């Protein structure tokens, strides 16, 4: 497996015109997904980290957004990251952008890592345009083969003992922070069920307690139902992304949480900005920001 | 009384 | 539960603007899953029929053209019928569609029967308008309350042990009959596995024997495939929908197979005619037509 050239191959369209492709070999991106496949499991589902490190929320297949979150922040290992799912889906060029993020947790394997968001699944892969875009620029095995790489992928992380981290947010399930290591790999993303509500859960204001989500799947939760979670296990901050914000990071739970999206006019029917969050060694958060375009 | 088929 | 009342108000309607409403009670709707999902249990998973009766493919939420369909074949108990699936999504009017037909399969559960569609599934109803239109109209709950009763559908039926009818087409995994008998209700719709591909799977000129299916979920199988079956069963034609056909009716295995889709213009995207198969008690099929509107 050639990771150096596949990188280079892949950072070459760096501010280029908007969606220059980068078309790899069939070959090359299946070495991707098994040689990272082979990473996660061996790695830890609930993963511990340490600061310093920036975080990133959805990059929903905007590949030049992700290029700039990397321009701002720093390309690995240059700055330690942690990615809270949807690489994939939605936007224009989810091969580059799964295939870089791929590439980089094989290169740096503990300088940088990847969760899984809700559309890091079959399920709503084959929906939303991922895989169509492999359909389209590769085959359909080549698809059943991510399908096989993301069912092994990270499910939340915990930098420093103090933030917590995932997709989509808390469940009535999760009491124990061990029902998250029990939980085994390969595995598909169910309808219901803790595994679920990790990557489908979401805040609301005017929730008190768990009600019903809007998105059909999975429940909402109060900023009660926060502030006594980050007290059970003395946590400090939940971080996670799923839902487009104005700024690119919003506050909830009064920022007892915050919603983290890395992308840009989700479709360019938002104009919203992308937010990234530096976490220093101290744990004084910050959030550089990707503006969009007027 | 067995199957087959219009146009 | 006042059966005549609703099929009623559901009936007024007829010929009076296209897509006006008809909104039954909340309590109306339960009674129509509960009572009918009561009737769908206590009946086989492989139903066995006799001929006359006419069937009917897709019908995707316009209710204007079920309508039409029974205006043009007759309504209940007048004729028969047989209806292969895909009753909400991507139309305009769901709620009337598959509860008009609830209806008759209460009122005539002996001269009206249903199978499961794709789409008489929660993975996808919640998606392509089905569950939207619910939450527009009702609320998520009642949703929920329909996916129980889709969940206790008929997977199949055999017309005078020589028709074999069901959604989507054969599988790899149905080599006896009694197969889909073993199916035990309530059911979700899996990924893979008999269940799915009798729901999703697909005729193809172009294959020999099973290919990978370009919607990235069951196989597609060939005119071979199809003959073969035939032959195992004693069964001389396969009816099937799932698939758009531009007159309503489409042969494969030279007529060993027939495809009926029962909504013209299936999204306004096609200027295709509905279909419905007339079948008298000597099994001499005949083609009611519904074209669409230049
Ligand atoms: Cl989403
Ligand atoms: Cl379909
Ligand atoms: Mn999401
Ligand atoms: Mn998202
Ligand atoms: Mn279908
Ligand atoms: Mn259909």
């Amino acid at each position: 497996l050639n990771l150096d050239s596949i990188i280079g191959r892949l950072l070459e369209v760096q501010g280029s015109r908007p969606g220059k492709n980068v078309q790899l070999t069939e070959n090359e991106i299946r070495g991707l997904c098994l040689k990272s496949r082979e990473i996660f499991l061996s790695q830890p589902i609930l993963l511990e980290l340490e600061a310093p490190l920036k975080i990133c929320g959805d990059i929903h297949g905007q590949y030049y957004d992700l290029l700039r979150l990397f321009e701002y922040g720093g390309f690995p290992p240059e700055s330690n990251y942690l990615f809270l799912g949807d690489y994939v889906d939605r936007g224009k060029q989810s091969l580059e952008t799964i295939c870089l993020l791929l590439a980089y947790k094989i290169k740096y394997p503990e300088n940088f890592f990847l969760l899984r968001g809700n559309h890091e699944c079959a399920s709503i892969n084959r929906i939303y345009g991922f895989y169509d875009e492999c359909k389209r620029r590769y085959n359909i095995k080549l698809w059943k083969t991510f399908t096989d790489c993301f069912n092994c992928l990270p499910i939340a992380a915990i930098v420093d003992e103090k933030i917590f981290c995932c997709h989509g947010g808390l469940s009535p399930d999760l009491q124990s922070m061990e029902q998250i290591r029990r939980i085994m790999r390969p595995t598909d993303v169910p309808d219901q069920g803790l595994l679920c509500d990790l990557l489908w859960s979401d805040p609301d204001k005017d929730v008190q307690g768990w009600g019903e989500n809007d998105r059909g799947v999975s429940f909402t939760f109060g900023a009660e139902v926060v502030a006594k979670f980050l007290h059970k296990h003395d946590l400090d901050l939940i971080c996670r992304a799923h839902q487009v914000v104005e700024d690119g990071y919003e506050f909830f739970a009064k920022r007892q949480l915050v919603t983290l999206f890395s992308a840009p006019n989700y479709c360019g029917e938002f104009d919203n900005a992308g937010a990234m969050m530096s976490v220093d060694e101290t744990l004084m958060c910050s959030f550089q920001i990707l503006k969009p375009a007027d | 009384k067995k199957l087959r088929f219009d146009i």
